[PDB]
RNA sequence: UAAGGUGAUAUGAACCGUUAUAACCGGCGAUUUCCGAAUGGGGAAACCCAGUGUGUUUCGACACACUAUCAUUAACUGAAUCCAUAGGUUAAUGAGGCGAACCGGGGGAACUGAAACAUCUAAGUACCCCGAGGAAAAGAAAUCAACCGAGAUUCCCCCAGUAGCGGCGAGCGAACGGGGAGCAGCCCAGAGCCUGAAUCAGUGUGUGUGUUAGUGGAAGCGUCUGGAAAGGCGCGCGAUACAGGGUGACAGCCCCGUACACAAAAAUGCACAUGCUGUGAGCUCGAUGAGUAGGGCGGGACACGUGGUAUCCUGUCUGAAUAUGGGGGGACCAUCCUCCAAGGCUAAAUACUCCUGACUGACCGAUAGUGAACCAGUACCGUGAGGGAAAGGCGAAAAGAAC
RNA sequence: AGGACCGAACCGACUAAUGUUGAAAAAUUAGCGGAUGACUUGUGGCUGGGGGUGAAAGGCCAAUCAAACCGGGAGAUAGCU
RNA sequence: CGAAGGUGUGCUGUGAGGCAUGCUGGAGGUAUCAGAAGUGCGAAUGCUGACAUAAGUAACGAUAAAGCGGGUGAAAAGCCCGCUCGCCGGAAGACCAAGGGUUCCUGUCCAACGUUAAUCGGGGCAGGGUGAGUCGACCCCUAAGGCGAGGCCGAAAGGCGUAGUCGAUGGGAAACAGGUUAAUAUUCCUGUACUUGGUGUUACUGCGAAGGGGGGACGGAGAAGGCUAUGUUGGCCGGGCG
RNA sequence: UACGGUGCUGAAGCAACAAAUGCCCUGCUUCCAGGAAAAGCCUCUAAGCAUCAGGUAACAUCAAAUCGUACCCCAAACCG
């Protein structure tokens, strides 16, 4: 069965990675939780 | 500075070589020091193919804790501790109950 | 024209393993580990300056780093760059 | 946004109460209207977005005084 | 211990319906 | 070498760097051949290439 | 500051140093890739692609610098359109982003309680947003009081669960006055005289005193048990030092400290002193904040739910008197008292702790205490926001077991 | 010519058996329907939660749907066990 | 000259308990009288860790299928080599994109991983390996759509959108055959090509854009002819005489 | 022959027939549901530049960077 998780790394960059989430304040406040937290991978970037 | 160090002839005050008189051969930075002939140890040495051919119950020395050994006055013929003077300009070591620089 | 400094850090080191003997012995070739950043015409300035012999063609990679493991803690080696340098007939290194 | 560029009216926030007082909450907007003023300094035609109370303020204080004003606050007209 | 437990996963038969 | 190459001039400490800077050349390639035992030839250079840079800074003016 | 050093797992290798350029520690400099506000344009962060101007070219090219946006100001320029204005270009200065809490403002729930529920409550709480500072805000009476008086603001203890408010239910809940902490008053709405005289701010320059490395720092031996002594026993000694830590078992005198006494080439904080620059005191006369106060309508805030409801704020429509005047004294009127709105500034007592140092605990001691004593916001899970572990102890010494 | 006919790929899912701590959190096997169309499929894009989208089943919106998921109000409340 | 803790034993009190002591353990413990509580567990389909039970039971993942000889090895049904057998062959072969990221090749090892053994492996360890003007990306160009100087709009946050600027799944220059590595190849080598731009020389000369026009540039279905890939047969050549 | 694989030489290398869903064909015929965009490219001039720059052709020389390239890919390497 096709399952849901279907993998495309543009997608992934495009949806959550670090250009997207620096481009709205609601993101930027995903990395500032994240940093605040202390996450070693910020985002799906790397 | 550092009472005991490198060179000294020191007794040791404490272990199963108490009495026993040597040298200090290095000072170790963990309060540590390897003094001749005094806390030796049976070291079973793994045979090696590169440097050291033979393998051997080697006789080596293992450190003693620095607080364990006095420096030997020489004169008095017993342990002394160390004290901090200044005669003119450096800082030199002298003797506790009788004053004369190492 | 490129400085002699930027020429002297592009050189890592000769590359040795069997491609590289085979390569050196048939298609009168170098194998030289080269700084990631060097360039084509930076590597064919350098092997020129550094060794006194005639480059005919430059061809690179980039070798990917392995990731080992050392006492069940996860490493990765360093990308490095590879540089295939064709001399002339005869010049020798 | 919905700013008297005179006075400085804007939405305030407060409640609609209905005859059992039920509190729901409502705008009150200022009665904005965008008005063509001449000013015998400049000749020329200056377009505010002024409050009905902002109007009855230039007639009083007059047009030069009131954009005097909005050069002090840094208001662009 | 115990597991997480499992979301629900497929059932072989309906439950019977007593009515 | 601190007060040593302070007493040069900028002309006389570019040369110097280009000694330097080839000799650390030399040496790298020494030392992947599988040559030079002596490895502590690596920093010294390293660090003297540091030394005459930091020098043609303050001749500079900063 | 020094006889030892080249951070850790982690040895080894090759070395450096031992009286001063080893290393280490501190001040001040230098260097400081790429991404990131990211700012030359772009972009799927750590990449792609330029323009311009210098300088170098072995003519293949190479190096360095600058080029975001917005605001303000200035210069130059410049439409429809005559003047002009908008617009355009260039320069200068500032901003931008991040950060725990505290602070002011703009918005603002519901669960819940009311033994249902709608007024009410929860609560101006949670949360979102904007802005600021080391604190913020507030603040120099159009304040209270009661015919006696007090004298800006803020915080604390009372007053008091009182007076009140309240489907008079559930609940909500003052003030006056008193005791304290702290204390400070000023300026513009203006012209002249006299002069730049008070005082807060930068600015160097001296003076002390802190901070950022450090220095000296007392006094114990014999014997017994033991693997080992710091323990037992005996006899001494220091104490402005018996805080604490370490050392082969429990050490004032073995070690590091501790009391106590000293220390700065360099940088910097604070407080005085003294030049420089700006700032303008004092006296006389005058002035005294209008689409404002007040009102009608609709809301909100006041403990106070519109009530008999003063007072405050204003979305809407109106609209005075302006010192011979005006505001308040809880409907309202008279009398009396008290104050002077519609301009602004202002330290202290107060709030908070991401972070730094010291010290403390009838706090925890590995299922506890942080989620994390351990390479933990890791492994792992999730598209993502996000979720999120387990896991400490050989020995005094590796003497970590040759053969 | 054709939402024409038979029938592979491809798309689907009518019946039965199996499987039901499965080979599989929806399948396998044998048959079955559509198969030039209102077809099917790759890549990328857009629509967001009382909101989307729906040839309409309250279907579907990341194995979740008569109001997604994650964090917060939060130790909601629980005359009940 | 042996603390806590652990584990036996004896004694003792009405009970919760207490005391003594052998063994273990190897450094703590603490009377009395007061003081303070994270102060006592069998249950909460409690929570975490450990370990049972069923049970040496079910099962070992497509019923395409194996047999033997030799080799290596401590050991071979499973590895290597050989012969035979069987299975797929519009695939169960080959080459890619996407996605993964060293799984590739070589040597070495067999604890764990592999539903068995394993000498084998996509497992452990080490070393190697990816070569481009022409392939693709980057790049030029746009689609949907995104972002968006000014701008319009909105309590704030923000929303929309102009000039622009991004955005392929589409448009845009050029390389082929043969050979070669343990592992790359239109990339290396050999042979033979091609494209675009810069510079210089020579001859001849209207060049010049952000503008105009052309072109790029496009649907479904159907039909037929001409072809090639490719196959078949004959000839040809080499070998064969079972 | 190290039984893995290197070195060396080398015959014929034609024809006929069949034939795609590939090519001619972005064609042709036909139908209604009427079938991207922009650049490269070609051409035209404007401002401007005038025996200059620039354009065209031939010849010579130089440049074409950077990143990907292993391997699996209907699968034991991807999603389960
Ligand atoms: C299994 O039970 C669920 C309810 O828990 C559903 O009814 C489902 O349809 C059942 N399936 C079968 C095969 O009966
Ligand atoms: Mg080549
Ligand atoms: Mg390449
Ligand atoms: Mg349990
Ligand atoms: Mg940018
Ligand atoms: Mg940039
Ligand atoms: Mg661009
Ligand atoms: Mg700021
Ligand atoms: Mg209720
Ligand atoms: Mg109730
Ligand atoms: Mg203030
Ligand atoms: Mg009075
Ligand atoms: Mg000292
Ligand atoms: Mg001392
Ligand atoms: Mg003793
Ligand atoms: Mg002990
Ligand atoms: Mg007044
Ligand atoms: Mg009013
Ligand atoms: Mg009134
Ligand atoms: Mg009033
Ligand atoms: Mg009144
Ligand atoms: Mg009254
Ligand atoms: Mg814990
Ligand atoms: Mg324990
Ligand atoms: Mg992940
Ligand atoms: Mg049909
Ligand atoms: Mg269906
Ligand atoms: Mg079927
Ligand atoms: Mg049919
Ligand atoms: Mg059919
Ligand atoms: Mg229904
Ligand atoms: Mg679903
Ligand atoms: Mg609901
Ligand atoms: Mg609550
Ligand atoms: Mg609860
Ligand atoms: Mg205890
Ligand atoms: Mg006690
Ligand atoms: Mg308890
Ligand atoms: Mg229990
Ligand atoms: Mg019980
Ligand atoms: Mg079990
Ligand atoms: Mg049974
Ligand atoms: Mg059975
Ligand atoms: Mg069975
Ligand atoms: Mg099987
Ligand atoms: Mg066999
Ligand atoms: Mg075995
Ligand atoms: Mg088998
Ligand atoms: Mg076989
Ligand atoms: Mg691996
Ligand atoms: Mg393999
Ligand atoms: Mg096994
Ligand atoms: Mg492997
Ligand atoms: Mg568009
Ligand atoms: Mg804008
Ligand atoms: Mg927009
Ligand atoms: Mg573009
Ligand atoms: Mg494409
Ligand atoms: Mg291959
Ligand atoms: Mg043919
Ligand atoms: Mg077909
Ligand atoms: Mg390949
Ligand atoms: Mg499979």
């Amino acid at each position: 069965m096709k399952r849901t998780f279907q993998p495309s790394v543009l997608k992934r960059n495009r949806s959550h990675g670090f250009r997207a989430r620096m481009a709205t304040k609601n993101g930027r406040q995903v990395l500032a939780r994240r940093r605040a937290k202390g996450r070693a991978r910020l985002t799906v970037s790397k | 500075a550092a009472k005991i160090r490198r060179d000294d002839e020191v007794i040791v005050l404490t272990g199963k070589d108490k009495g026993k008189r040597g040298k200090v051969k290095n000072v170790l930075s963990s309060g540590k020091v390897i003094v001749e002939g005094i806390n030796l140890v049976k070291k079973h040495q793994k045979p090696v193919p590169a440097l050291n051919q033979p393998g051997g119950i080697v006789e080596k020395e293992a450190a003693i804790q620095v607080s364990n050994v006095a420096i030997f006055n020489a004169a008095t013929g017993k342990a002394d501790r160390v004290g901090f003077r200044f005669e003119d300009g450096k800082k030199v070591r002298f003797f506790k109950s009788n004053s004369e620089t190492i | 024209m490129i400085r002699e400094e930027r020429l002297l850090k592009v050189l890592r080191a000769p590359h040795v393993s069997e491609k590289a003997s085979t390569a050196m012995e048939k298609s009168n070739t170098i194998v030289l580990k080269v700084a990631k950043d060097a360039t084509k015409a930076e590597i064919k300035a350098a092997v020129q300056k550094l060794f006194e012999v005639e480059v005919e063609v430059v061809n690179t990679l980039v070798v990917k780093g392995k990731v080992k493991r050392h006492g069940q803690r996860i490493g990765r080696r360093s990308d490095w760059k590879k540089a295939y340098v064709t001399l002339k007939e005869g010049q020798n290194l | 946004s919905r700013v008297c560029q005179v006075t400085g009216k804007r939405p305030v926030t407060g409640n609609n109460r209905s005859h059992a007082l039920n509190a729901t909450k409502r705008r009150f907007l200022p009665n904005l209207h965008s008005h063509r003023f001449w000013v015998e300094s400049e000749k020329r035609f200056v377009t505010l977005r002024v409050s009905a109370k902002g109007m009855r303020v230039i007639d009083k204080k007059g047009i030069d005084t009131v954009l005097a004003e909005l050069r002090a606050r840094g208001e662009k007209y | 211990g115990k597991p997480r437990p499992y979301s629900p996963r497929p059932t072989s038969h309906p439950r019977p319906i007593r009515v | 070498k601190a007060k040593e190459l302070r007493e040069k001039s900028v002309e006389e400490l570019n040369t110097e760097l280009l000694n330097l800077l080839r000799e650390q050349f030399n040496l790298r390639m020494q030392a992947a051949s599988g040559q030079l035992q002596q490895s502590h030839l690596l920093k010294q250079v390293r660090r003297d290439v540091a030394r005459v840079k930091t020098l043609l800074n303050e001749k500079a003016g900063a």
